[PDB]
């Protein structure tokens, strides 16, 4: 039990990680430890990329699992996929992405026919996985891609956010269909995603501008239309996504930008955030440690000791809430509808 | 601490040839900025209080830009004095000179060329005199930068491999990256006395060399050295020098170039449109301009009228007093004081010195035109091209393909008037 | 009108070598920053007066006018130059128009009216006012560090960005009486190792400093009290500017409903019109925000790294000087009383 | 950029991914496992008939604690575990 | 120590009162004493009363001032005066127009250059203390009178708030001169001095409507014009009056409805505060206690005992800071100002 939450703004917040399988449960499948090594390991790996592994290791551990004489198959499969999700919770909070499906192949296995054998009820479960990978991530993301580079008209200058799979995927399918376009890059600390972004986007000849958090301002000015990949819609119409995102936004809104969120229907959320402290997720304060423009190339830091060092702290949010007054166009499967629509969607199933 | 640097000017000048025949090498101008003053902002940064710098082709007009320069005013940081030589003098040739004479104190900086750089040598200085200071057989320390091997700025001679003591930052093996050597030889004594070794293809070979005192008096010795690099670097490691060490200090920071090659000469220049040699930036003013920056990475001097419907395009700089003429575009380009340009026109990637007029329906692209060039109407002009001293060029004539003009005695095509090679104004 | 002109090249390195030494020094950024470039300003307009000779007030004004000229074109965007310069004509000016008359309202009303040994050795006295200024230099952290007592109290949430010894001074007088925390965001990539250091001293007078990313500015905006800025410069519309992602502190405090406080010398505001942000924001090396041995990155890449940022003057709340608390519509009463409004252009 | 190294021995730990007992039965003039090691080869032409990504092998090195006897360290190795009091 | 500074937001406002005389220092003149009283116990008058009846007392105190000729005027009647400031102080914390009227007396005490026969001395200074209550106060306010009561049309619905001394000055005179207008008062908790308000302009026959301030968005759809009194004019622009000041002009900007604040300029301060809560006047808490109707009427609260009852605290703040982009206009003796002029005015003294 943590409870204690004192003056710290950020007391609340989980902080405790797990890197290593040392004292690590027997009942863990093989395939979920790889999956939570690359979680807490891994450094870019996208929002759906992590719900797409996710729901494919669940397969294996379905696949491999075998119901005991103390339990018929739906009430003991919850509690043995239970057990995996709490070791994966140790290794890195879930996603939103990631919660949505677990929710839903909870569901899924509550609502098995108990007429089904296990094998029939084991074949069912990964049809309907594969479904859910299949319309919900896969094509849902095709569809955000074609109704969002849509939007892009010749001259444009557009603004990305870090690396987002969606919106690099919305820029590089611009290109292919042959709009003349740029993109201005926009990275920042305490890690360099978006250099990552510009890679990508520079190896398939997108003509690019690189800048970082704090020249917003400067590079403004030049900025036509603004995409952003969000890892989730608050049912208020607010805009979950990484860190700065919403200082794009609320800047993007001063220089009469448009603003437009990319979002997958099933990372829709019913939750309603009011600010950007009640749920997030602690970075180790070490990565803001080293500065000089890399993440692990090694030269002492001033603030190398700060654990050490009374009164001083070291804290760096993942994620942050944008309003909805600040996103012009939420872009999903169903289409360009406005924000508050999201509640909306979410019954629509 | 008395610090000292010798300058080797004049070593390129063959490379820049149909050029180089009016001005020297080291007066060319970058980006409207003369090559030499570069290479002095580098080492008024390292701290340098006295400069020496070899030189013959055009070494009158060199000496006099000198006299009449920023840096022979009281105020100057350091004091340049110059060497009048017999030309195309090696690295050796002038140190061995350079020994006859006891010009040289203690440890000092030696270049070869011209060189752009921000990178401030006074930390590597220390480093390399408390080495000194502990052993006196490390002779010298190479600045070296950072980079990736197929990296732009990377050339020919920039390509070495080097292998350096992790942690005494000794360099125990060095290699010229040349075609059709496949492999690295290594003898395997070095092993057993340096035990975590790092082979570096990464590297970009500054030669800027920081030398001791002992250096000209090993010249003297082993007079058979040419190059710093092939021949001094070559022999500390087989052991034609018995117990000398050098070492590397590769810089994580800033910029670090030469300008040997005309290509290096566009590499660098466009490094330097791009902030990446700050504060050495054409916007500074160091010699009293007019320069500001403009988003896109374009420069414009004050008194410069632009035509309403012309197009100066990215990564573009324009000397004073130049006009440019209707629907005329300019991208990517270098282009000194007081030029002008015809109307209906495009120079892409071009180079266009003080004084150069430009007729109508001209398209210049990847091309040098030195001072007071002069081109007509309805006239072509191609990559690798390179026009030098005034060579005038008439109406209807097409240019091409590296081909290296000038107005004198020598071995390059081309002379001056009406419609030129052909039609030539020279026949040859 | 520089001193290119009515001198040559050598006559003043002869004549004013201080003004030869700060001319490359502000070219080669060597002297940085307001105060480093205030200081220095005022000593070389020491030598200045000292040295040059005269017999007329007016030759003496365009003499300093012409050496200002030139001292801002060496560095323009260091204002404090140009804003020292000014102070010393103004200096001149009134000290001549009461040596003027001891031998003996509105502009408004200038439109209906009355149309139309002076200069040397007051050298004496002008010396002295340029020294009355060294010392007010000297005193600007104490006579603003001071007012912290009447902003900062316990308990509350403060924002602030980069570094400011104007700003830490000002937190830590108040922070070794009275308990409060403090919310650094680093001002990468510029201002980055300066702040992390005055995080740190922050911390050590037991301040309980947060240090966090520029791109958590917005998220933890809605738990701050109040948000202390320091600036560069403050410009002749009341703008500021100041050091590179101050903006986006800026924008997130107005979306917040968080006051914004300035604390800076009145040497830092210059009658300079920002007709431009262009002129106005210079850009530093691509090397603090990509590394060089990035080589197909840089090759294919436009790489921008922003010096300054600007700040338009209805973004500020207050403004804590030297001389006191105000608000940003009492700047031009303050100009008024401070330079002369013909050197505004130098 | 390369790393040598002769202050490192093999701790003979290995772990293979499962066809590397493919690449144990028919391919052979194999040796020791030590031989076999570096005939993985990644790089250029390396025609030799495999089965699929692209190869990879990594090395980790330690502090303390870990290397084994084949030689006489057996004198030094059981020198060295004597981490007892009573 | 003297000083406590805690989580409560309201630990640092001084709430040390002194209600009797008892164990009162020997060196107060009796019309400081008296004076001291009614401070600390009417209701019935604000700023600008307790200027006036403290200068004048202040002459009585100077006129019965007895100098001692170990020393002689100049440097001792400043002390004496310091003594009867310091009992005042501790009775009832000083008003901003009494603080001014303060620097100026102890101004005019010291630049007297060691002159007069004393009563001469003593003849000049009542003369500027009269001066300053003809001038500063009472000529001026004169000029606010007129200089707003010409801004009031044919038909207009007059907001004012509480009991101002200014305003109410203003509307009588409106009536008087034949304007043909209606006043709104707003009165409000915990003592209602609306009703002194609403009883005196009654009795002067001018149309009257009377709400709460909780009927605000209410009756503010009628309103046309609203008028503030105020206790003292920031520096920044910003009006520092009564505790619901900030919420009348508020909904007054809402409905599209000028705010007129009217001060004299004597009242004007160097103080610049951005919240309500650094400088302000606590009231006793006890005043919450009574059921609404009426005040010192008796009844006995629910929260009677709130002294003894933790984590139950009653509160009520005497000011509060209106910001200027609230206020239309002030006016003062200089005329209609915008309110951001006000540090200009202390400069022309």
């Amino acid at each position: 039990i943590f409870e204690e939450k004192q003056v710290s703004i950020f007391s609340h917040l989980d902080w405790r990680r797990r890197r290593t399988t040392e004292n690590i449960p027997k009942d863990i499948h093989p395939a979920v430890i790889r999956l939570g090594l690359k979680l807490a390991n891994y450094k870019i790996f996208g929002s759906n990329q992590r719900c797409i592994d996710l729901l494919k290791t669940f397969k294996i551990v379905i696949q491999d699992y075998q119901t005991p004489y103390g339990t018929t198959l739906s009430r003991h499969l919850t509690t043995h996929i239970n057990s995996q999700i709490a070791y994966l919770v140790s290794t890195r909070p879930l996603s939103i992405s990631m919660g949505n499906a677990i929710r839903f192949l909870k569901l899924e296995i509550s609502v098995l026919d108990i007429d089904l054998t296990d094998d029939e009820g084991k074949e069912l479960l990964l049809e309907k996985i594969d479904s859910y990978i299949r319309d919900r991530i896969i094509i849902a993301g095709q569809v955000i891609v074609q109704a969002a580079t849509e939007k892009i008209q010749d001259g444009d200058v557009i603004l990305t956010y870090l690396h987002s799979s969606t919106v690099n995927d919305v820029l590089i399918h611009a290109k292919n269909v042959g709009k003349k376009f740029r993109v201005v890059v926009v990275d920042s600390r305490p890690e360099f995603e978006g250099r990552v972004c510009l890679k990508l986007l520079t190896e398939h000849g997108i003509e690019c501008t690189y800048v970082m958090i704090s020249a917003l301002s400067y590079i403004m000015q030049e900025v036509t239309k603004i995409f952003l990949g969000g890892h989730a819609m608050l049912s208020n119409g607010a805009l979950y996504s990484r860190a700065g995102t919403s200082l794009i936004s609320l800047l993007g809104h001063e220089s009469n930008v448009p603003v437009i969120a990319c979002c997958e229907s099933y990372k829709f959320t019913e939750r309603i955030q009011l600010d950007s402290l009640v749920y997030n997720e602690l970075a180790p304060g070490d990565q803001l440690v080293n500065m000089g423009v890399d993440d692990f190339e090694e030269k002492p830091g001033v603030l190398a000791n700060w654990k050490s060092v009374k009164n001083l702290k070291l804290l760096s949010l993942k994620y942050d809430v944008t309003p909805p007054r600040l996103i012009t166009v939420c872009v999903c499967e169903m289409g360009l509808l406005p924000s508050t629509s999201v509640p909306a969607i979410i019954n629509e199933f | 601490h008395a610090l000292q640097a010798i300058v080797l000017s004049d070593s390129y000048n063959y490379r820049f040839r149909p050029l180089t025949l009016d001005k020297p090498r080291c007066l060319l101008p970058l980006a409207n900025t003369p090559l030499i003053e570069y290479t002095f902002e580098f080492l008024a940064l390292a701290g340098v209080q006295e400069v020496y710098v070899f030189c013959c082709a055009h070494a009158g007009q060199i000496r006099e830009y000198i006299e009449k320069s920023k840096w022979n005013l009281p105020s100057s940081p350091f004091s340049v004095n110059t060497i009048v030589s017999r030309e195309s003098l090696s690295v050796g040739d002038a140190l061995r000179e350079l020994d006859s004479k006891q010009l040289i104190t203690s440890d000092f900086i030696l270049v070869s060329g011209d060189v752009v750089s921000n990178v401030p040598l006074n930390e590597v200085l220390k480093e390399h005199r408390k080495r000194r200071e502990d052993d006196k057989n490390a002779i010298m320390t190479m600045v070296v930068r950072e980079a990736s091997p197929f990296h732009r700025t990377r050339a020919r001679t920039e390509s070495s491999v080097f292998v350096i003591d992790k942690k005494t930052s000794q360099c125990v093996h060095y290699q010229a990256n040349e075609r059709g050597k496949h492999y690295v030889s290594m003898d395997p004594e070095i092993f057993n006395e340096h035990e975590e070794l790092e082979v570096r293809n990464d590297l970009i070979d500054c030669q800027i060399d920081i030398c001791s005192n002992d250096v000209p008096a090993l010249f003297t010795e082993n007079f058979d050295y040419q190059d710093i690099r092939k021949d001094f670097v070559y022999g500390v490691l087989t052991s034609d020098l018995l117990g000398k060490k050098i070492h590397c200090h590769v810089a994580k920071e800033n910029y670090a170039a030469r300008v040997r090659s005309l290509q290096t000469y566009d590499a660098i220049s466009k490094d330097v449109l791009s902030r990446w040699v700050y504060p050495f930036v054409p916007d500074s003013n160091l010699l009293n301009q007019t320069f500001s920056y403009q988003r896109h990475q374009i420069y414009k001097e004050e008194d410069v009228v632009l035509a309403r419907s012309c197009i100066i395009k990215a990564r573009t700089l324009i000397g004073a007093y130049t006009k440019v003429g209707d629907a005329s575009v300019v991208a990517n380009t270098i282009i000194g004081r007081n030029c002008t340009i015809g109307s209906n026109c495009s120079i892409d990637s071009a180079f266009l010195w003080e004084d150069v007029v430009i007729g109508d329906n001209c398209r210049i692209g990847k091309a040098i035109l030195a001072n007071s060039v002069k081109i007509g109407n309805n006239c072509s002009i191609e990559d690798g091209a390179i026009v030098a001293a005034g060579v005038v060029i008439g109406d209807n004539t097409i240019i091409e393909k590296n081909k290296r003009l000038t107005t004198f005695e020598s071995h390059s095509q081309g002379t001056l008037n009406d419609p030129s090679l052909v039609g030539i104004g020279g026949r040859g | 009108g520089p001193i290119s002109e009515f001198m040559s090249t050598i006559n003043v390195e002869h004549t004013y070598p201080a003004v030869s030494s700060l001319i490359a020094d502000l070219k080669s950024r060597k002297v940085q920053g307001p105060f480093a470039v205030a200081v220095e300003t005022a000593l070389v307009m020491r030598q200045v007066i000292s040295q040059t000779r005269w017999s007329t007030v007016d030759q003496l004004i365009d003499t300093v006018r012409a050496v200002g000229s030139t001292l801002v074109k060496a560095q323009p965007t260091e204002f404090s130059c140009g804003n020292i310069i000014r102070r010393i004509l103004r200096l001149i000016r009134e000290e001549y128009q009461e040596l003027l008359k001891t031998a003996d309202y509105s502009s408004m009303l200038n439109l209906l009216g009355r149309p139309t040994t002076g200069g040397m050795d007051m050298r004496a006295v002008i010396i002295s006012g340029i020294q009355d200024v060294i010392d007010e230099l000297d005193k600007i952290n104490t006579d603003i560090e001071v007012q912290s007592m009447d902003h900062l109290h316990s308990n509350e949430i403060i924002l602030t960005q980069g570094c400011s010894k104007t700003v830490e001074a000002f937190l830590r007088f108040a922070a070794k009486k009275r308990k409060f925390s403090v919310i650094v965001a680093e001002g990468f990539p510029n201002n980055q190792k300066g702040s992390h250091a005055m995080a740190k001293r922050l911390a050590q007078a037991g301040i309980d400093t947060t240090v966090i990313s520029d791109a958590t500015i917005f998220a933890i905006m809605s738990r701050v009290n109040k948000v202390i800025l320091g600036t560069h410069a403050i410009l002749g519309n009341g703008g500021l500017v100041t050091y590179s992602g101050a903006q986006l502190v800026a924008q997130a405090a107005r979306h917040h409903a968080t006051p914004v406080v300035v604390c800076s010398g009145i040497y830092k505001l210059s009658p300079v019109y920002p007709y431009d942000l262009e002129s106005i924001i210079q850009l530093s090396s691509p090397d603090k925000i990509m590394s060089f041995n990035e080589g197909d990155l840089i090759s294919r890449a436009e790489i921008l790294n922003p010096y300054y940022d600007y700040i338009p003057p209805d973004l500020v709340d207050l403004f804590i000087t030297n001389l006191g608390g105000y608000p940003p519509s009492y700047l031009y009463r303050i100009m008024n009383d401070t330079y002369d409004a013909s050197d505004t252009i130098l | 950029r390369v790393t040598l190294n002769t202050n490192l021995s093999d701790a003979h730990i290995f772990v293979f991914k499962h066809w590397v007992i493919d690449l144990i039965r028919e391919k052979e003039s194999i040796s020791s496992i030590r031989g076999d090691l570096i005939p993985y080869l990644v790089k250029c032409q390396y025609q030799k008939s495999f089965t699929v990504a692209l190869i990879a092998k990594d090395g980790i090195i330690c502090s303390r604690a870990n290397n084994l006897p084949n030689y006489f360290e057996l004198n030094k190795c059981i020198a060295k575990l004597t981490p007892e009091q009573r």
